[PDB]
């Protein structure tokens, strides 16, 4: 003589179950002072989420040399200011980021 | 017979662990 | 700056849908409640979340999507469930009584109170896009609702827009293993509608990706959980490109000018790998070569359909990861070697690439396993057209005796639409028949 | 919200009505006195569907109780949860039937119909999205076989559009409690083809053997039946209940397993069905659900469905379970019997699904079918017609009411009629 | 049952190091597999809220002794009338091989 | 390049196998769990041979384990460095063969294979360049002794060229564990010989004989007995796997070692091998360890090499030593025992010389002879089989699976030919 009661959506993602009677007024009092309403996206934001630091190809560096790119392009008679100058960026975003204080879940992001 | 012989000659015990075989330096 | 519109339409429909919006949530790293956790700010010069998802300001994003259903269960739960916050209040469209497995009550009767109401929310919602790239539509073909209101908002919306490109991902019946009985009929008015008015159509029927789920994932009790997760695979890695970069961005503009020599054929059949388990993983090469020859093994497609019967005229792979245009190149090579595809004779080069940099996402407790390589595969092919014959078949076997037609004609459909929706598939499947012969 | 209401009337349609609303109440967690005291919210959002809403924190039955005699009722209101109905549902005469089909359909059932007819009106206007009727009764006896068809009749001249199920306890001639049911039968038969939409029959000896040989028990009395019966009407409207990954409801049911307007005949079973003794060392698998399933003996009827062949079936599951099996169960069956399915027809079985089980089981399911063997019930009765009337015998009581042997004769005619139109496609092939 | 419950610290005891913390408690809880989780009773959320709201009100970061392990568990034991229920939450909350 | 791949097959072959992998992995430095964490270069040199890459950066075996019944493969699947082992290789039957020749070779074995020789074919075609393949069975068990043979018969029509390798522990007559052993010996012999490249014969009492005395050991056991065939067996790859200064592969020990078509079955032998308590009374030196390696104590054999002259025999040694000392060894030893040595062949031995020693040891020597002797084993075996085929006893287990007497027949007059002309050389003389 039981119920049971766990349909196939809650087995699946997930059942709320929460709730109590404190975080209901302290949730309240989030929007105190919160209004509607948006401004518009300042433009020149509006692109694709770049991963790379390089142009028509991914930049990968690891201890393997197959997949180091520096190890894979050095055939070249000089060095190329291509990975060099993308080294120092990184560095120097790091310190920039460093200096106002973003940890934004990666480098790439700033 | 049966009842005194095999109906009571278990307990609970003799159940409850019951466990079998399972799958120099010198210099 | 580019974004879709997904139109949910049906049971299946909304249950597909509601596993690929967990997908899309998860990989753009929104929250259920919409609100990301910070930490993504720094002027945040890219919206990737453009394409599925709009800003409201502060905080939180709400989906492209809107829900459609003329029984309130399905759309009630998913309004009480963990996703409440997420969806805006009034884009979940409900009715008031079910459509219970009738075309003519789909279409006729009950679905024009709530098609004008769907027509303005999808106006409303489409006025504020800026870069409108197309139209995604999931519906159950073999359902009263699902085909009814997919027909009508398919043939409104061709009117109301017009060179706007849709694209549609149904769900045929199944060869043998089905549930409805009357399913035949309004499977062929549905197709008879969406013939005309959809520029691609794609078969996801139930069989295959069970077989798939048993033969590589070692599972002998799935549900529909599992088929809508693939499913939301599917659409994760073909719409990738709209929102991360690679070596070979393809549009969605890049379909209706790849995949489709003709007007009226534009039915095709998907494909996907790896598709392991969590266990296996480890102890596998997972090459580009192993996971596009997985792509290509018959056994693999998403539909119950045997390529073996018929010619190849194009195929589209979007590969995302971490692969190189070296080694995919050198796999097309070997497959054009191989003699067991056999392609058209006026198509000397079939294939296009994308390639992507984003792995593959993996929702906790599912049942794929984590990977850094996927290819995602569309294949245009004369030989889909056994589905439609056995339909054919399954159609006019008991339509010699006028079985259940009272049932359609007493909600006001007209009996000539059966025979001329007859006539249209033997003229479809005529086409195929002589597009397929050699010159 | 696609509710549905109840009407009940004879002595057997009342047991019924009120074994069905003890367990329907059971199920949702409601007290004898309207309260509810149940644990999960899943009992609450589709509450609806079967209670109304009352003041002061109780729900209320829509359910009408309707007789020409007060026995019954007042039977029914002195035992448990006789609170639950609203005493303005009783709708009661001063005179009775008296086993008379005329008496029941012509002289005190027109002047009393009027009532009942005012309350349904009233409960349906009250209702905001009428889904449909359901009627259990029985048609070997004079009140109910004659004034709830009346009623029938009126209620679907009044609502065309809405469909109607019927729950009807057709007499077998083996356990015979009435010399004069052929007739009432008969007519009772004639004007139901015509009004109702879904038709359900029960036998008495039929149930009496389920429970001697499954569940073992020597002495059976009326409640175990009701109690079986009751399970059946619940198994029917789960998914329009409760949430589902199939939802089906009676108008899918109709559409899915009527295929021509004059073969809605139904026949009825239950699983899982077990002895006490039994209880612990059997498995609760879809593999056995459904070899229990299609068991003639497990039928609710005493016509064997080996005798002729099915056009159409539907299982309604309940529980947590795979679509995989149910479907592979169900295409798995349809092969190995196909001598048994009728062959113009492909995939001529419905599967539908509920997540929430009955209280204390982990799965059932119940099986509604379409099968050609229902007409050796119907030729029975219609030859104990013919042999009772050539002779003319008790017929003066039914003439002596404004009754004539035109209608008589017209009933038996169409009783031949839908039998030979029913057995006709057994050996039809396209 | 006494021995159990002292045999169940030992193992949080070893995870843990010289110290035991309420945070520590809480992290090492195994909430994935339970006795009810496998049988779909509940979900794992409604586990751990039942349980850091029964573990009273006490600071996450204070640290308790192998008396006031015990004592709390006491309580477990008491309500609990099933002998093999009290084993199998001991064994699959810690791991107790 | 030039890797091998390895097939196992039988319940001594996958203990001979497991025990095998065991002890690579040890040398090599893997660990269970498939991570590499050696101490030198020369572990990580030349890994390709035995073992693939897959990503993550683990290694797997390429070894196929192939069976009829699933104990012993969930046996070896829970034991230790059961991790190494890709799941998919693992292919097995459901009913097993019951120690039956016919059962193992012609009922399951020929329905079971095509899987087992599609993954065959998959890591053939993986591999980059194959040297060969090596496969562990028994002849006496059923199961082993005919799908192994069956299967070299379609490895070797599928690839003609490749060299086959066979550890197989013959049966001996003292330590019998079956009855129909001589049997399904005989009938392994007549297919094994036609096809397999090379042959290699174990003892379990010559095993036990050697654990006994040798290394005085009190309570031997399975895994002592898997040890010591497992050095043996990575004796022979050692010089593949590791340089030296006169490298040495198993094509050329095929030429050094077969002088004729049909005469390739040799008998090994490990050394240094002493016990505890003399383990530090020895002093490793060349001389010694040739001692020990000819002394027919020491032989992972029965068969006594004073009762036959030696063919030609091989010497592959491992660790630092002079090449000087190893000749002069061999030319002394040889001008010692010139009685035992056939005389029409000029310096029938072969050294080998390889700068890696095992694992913990200094030196270390492995044997492979092709003497004469070798014959008593077919005698004795064909003994055994004559008494019981002239009665017919336990006969039709393998005549009412397809098989006839026609076929006992042809393969007792096959190993009688290989005997008498095996002997023929033994007394030939120049
Ligand atoms: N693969 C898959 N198929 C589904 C799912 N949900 C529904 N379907 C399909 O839908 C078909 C029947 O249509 P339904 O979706 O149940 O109902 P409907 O399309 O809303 O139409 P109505 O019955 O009138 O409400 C079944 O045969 C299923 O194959 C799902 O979640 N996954
Ligand atoms: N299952 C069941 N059947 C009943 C019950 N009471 C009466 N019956 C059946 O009803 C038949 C008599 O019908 P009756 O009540 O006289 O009809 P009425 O006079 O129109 O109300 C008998 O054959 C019984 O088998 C009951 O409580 N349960
Ligand atoms: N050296 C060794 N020999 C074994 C082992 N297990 C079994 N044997 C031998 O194998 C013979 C029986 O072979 P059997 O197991 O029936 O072979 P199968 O039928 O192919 O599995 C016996 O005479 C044993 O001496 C082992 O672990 N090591
Ligand atoms: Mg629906």
């Amino acid at each position: 003589e039981k119920f049971f009661g766990m349909t196939t959506y809650q087995q699946s993602f997930s059942r709320p179950l929460k709730e109590t009677a404190h975080q209901i007024i302290a949730q309240s009092e989030k929007k105190i002072n919160h209004f509607a309403g948006t401004n518009e996206r300042p433009v020149h934001q509006q692109s694709t989420k770049m991963t790379s630091v390089l142009t028509a190809e991914k930049y990968k560096n690891e201890q393997e040399p197959k997949d180091n790119t520096s190890i894979q392009r050095s055939w070249l008679p000089y060095k190329d200011k291509a990975l060099q100058v993308a080294e120092n960026n990184l560095i120097k975003n790091q310190t920039l980021n460093q200096t106002k204080g973003f940890t934004p879940f990666n480098p790439l992001i700033t | 017979v049966y009842k005194v012989d095999v109906s009571n000659a278990v307990q609970p015990k003799d159940y409850q662990n019951h466990t079998h075989v399972k799958k120099p330096n010198n210099e | 700056m580019r974004e879709v519109i997904s139109i949910h339409v049906g049971q299946g429909g909304i249950q597909v849908g509601n596993a690929c919006w967990e997908l899309f949530c998860l990989e753009h790293g929104i929250q259920p409640d919409g609100q990301m956790p910070s930490d993504r700010t720094i002027g945040g010069g890219d919206d990737a979340f453009n394409t599925f998802f709009s800003e409201t300001g502060a905080g939180k994003h709400v989906p492209r999507a809107v829900f459609l259903d003329l029984e309130p269960t399905v759309i009630d739960e998913v309004r009480t469930g963990t996703y409440r916050q997420l969806f805006h209040p009034e884009q979940l469209i409900s009715g008031k009584e079910d459509a219970a497995n009738n075309f003519a009550r789909g279409h006729y009767t009950i679905g024009k109170e709530i098609v004008d109401l769907c027509l303005d929310r999808i106006r409303k919602l489409a006025d504020n896009c800026t870069g409108l790239q197309g139209f995604l539509v999931f519906n159950s073909v073999g359902g009263g609702t699902g085909s009814g209101l997919g027909s009508l908002l398919l043939e409104r919306l061709s009117v109301d827009y017009g060179k706007k490109s849709k694209l549609g991902f149904t769900i045929y019946p199944s060869p043998q293993v089905s549930t409805a009985v009357v399913e035949p009929y309004n499977s062929i008015l549905s197709t008879h509608s969406l013939l005309e008015h959809t520029d691609v159509a794609v078969m996801l029927d139930n069989e295959a990706i069970y077989d798939i789920c048993r033969r590589n994932l070692d599972i002998e009790r799935p549900t529909y959980t599992n088929l809508n997760r693939l499913i939301a695979q599917v659409i994760s890695s073909l719409t990738a490109s709209l929102r991360f970069d690679g070596a070979l961005n393809v549009d969605i503009t890049e379909f209706q000018t790849n995949l489709v020599p003709y007007p009226r054929i534009h039915f095709m059949l998907s494909s996907y790998a790896p598709i392991i388990s969590a266990e296996k993983a480890y102890h596998e090469q997972l090459s580009v070569a192993e996971i596009t020859n997985s792509a290509f093994e018959p056994a693999n497609m998403m539909a119950k359909c045997d390529p073996r019967h018929g010619k190849y005229m194009a195929c589209s792979m979007m590969y995302r990861g971490d692969v190189v245009p070296k080694d995919v190149n050198a796999s097309i090579a070997t497959i054009k070697t191989k003699r067991t595809i056999q392609f058209v004779d006026w198509c000397p080069t079939g294939f296009k690439v994308g390639i992507n940099y984003q792995p593959p996402t993996v929702v906790p407790g599912g049942d794929l396993a984590k990977v850094m390589r996927a290819v995602c595969m569309i294949s245009n092919s004369t030989a889909i057209a056994e589905v439609f014959s056995r339909l054919d078949h399954k159609f006019d076997l008991m339509y010699a005796k006028r079985a259940f037609v009272h049932w359609y004609v007493g909600e006001g459909m007209e009996e000539g639409e059966f025979s001329e929706a007859r006539e249209d598939l033997a003229a479809l499947e005529k086409d195929y028949e002589e597009v397929g012969i050699e010159t | 919200m696609r509710e549905i209401v109840h009407i009940q009337g004879g002595q057997c349609g009342n047991q019924i009505g009120a074994k069905f609303w003890e367990v329907i109440s059971d199920e949702h967690g409601i007290d004898p006195t309207g309260t509810y005291h149940g644990d999960s919210d899943l009992q609450l959002e589709r509450i609806n569907v079967y209670y109304n809403e009352a003041t002061g924190g109780r729900y209320v039955p829509r359910a009408i109780l309707m007789d020409l005699e007060p026995g019954t009722m007042d039977s029914v209101r002195a035992g448990p949860f006789g609170q639950l109905f609203r005493p303005d549902n009783f709708v009661f005469g001063q005179t009775g039937a008296g086993n008379n089909w005329a008496k029941g359909h012509y002289t005190e059932g027109a002047e009393l119909i009027d009532s009942v007819l005012d309350v349904v009106r009233k409960e349906a206007e009250g209702c905001d999205c009428l889904q449909g009727f359901q009627i259990t009764h029985s048609l070997g006896g004079g009140t109910g076989s004659g004034m709830g068809t009346l009623l029938i009749s009126k209620v679907r001249e009044e609502y065309p559009d809405r469909i109607m199920e019927t729950f009807s306890v057709v007499p077998s001639p083996k356990v015979s409690d009435t010399v004069v049911e052929p007739y009432n039968a008969t007519l009772s038969v004639h004007q139901l083809v015509e009004n109702a939409d879904e038709c359900m029959v029960i036998d008495n000896e039929a149930l009496y053997d389920i429970c001697f040989r499954t569940l073992k028990l020597t002495t059976p009395t009326y409640g175990d039946l009701n109690h079986l019966v009751s399970a059946a009407m619940s198994g029917v409207t789960c998914c329009l209940r409760f949430p589902g990954q199939l939802n089906s409801d009676l108008r899918k049911l109709a559409v899915n397993l009527i295929p021509f307007p004059r073969l809605h005949f139904f026949m009825i079973g239950f699983a899982p069905l077990t002895s006490r003794g039994s209880q612990q060392y059997r498995a609760l698998t879809v593999p056995e659900l459904t070899q229990q399933m299609f068991d003639a003996k497990n039928m609710m009827c005493a016509a064997d469905p080996r005798h002729g062949r099915y056009l159409t079936a539907s299982a309604l599951f309940r529980g947590r379970m795979s679509t995989k099996e149910v479907d592979e169960q169900m295409l798995n069956v349809q092969n190995k019997n196909s001598s048994y399915f009728v062959e113009w027809i492909p995939n001529n079985i419905k599967s539908s699904i509920c997540d929430i089980p009955p209280k204390g089981l982990k799965m059932a399911v119940t099986f509604v079918g379409n099968s050609t063997a229902i007409q050796e019930m119907f030729k029975r009765v219609a030859e104990q017609f013919t042999a009772m009337f050539r002779r003319k015998a008790f017929l003066h009581w039914y003439t002596g009411e404004g009754m004539d042997e035109m209608e008589f004769t017209e009933a038996e005619s169409n009783m031949n009629d839908l039998v030979s139109e029913y057995q006709q496609y057994q050996d039809a092939t396209a | 049952r006494r021995n159990l419950i002292n045999l169940a610290y030992d193992v949080l005891a070893e995870k843990l190091g010289q110290n035991v913390t309420l945070s520590g408690i809480f992290s090492a809880f195994n909430k994935i597999r339970h006795p009810d989780v496998v049988k779909k009773y509940g979900t794992d959320k409604e586990i751990f809220n039942n349980f850091v709201l029964s573990w009273g009100n006490l600071n996450p970061h204070i640290a308790i002794s192998r008396e006031q392990f015990e004592s709390y568990y006491h309580d477990f034991s008491a309500c609990v009338d099933k002998e093999d229920y009290f084993e199998v939450v001991l064994k699959n909350s810690w791991d107790i091989p």
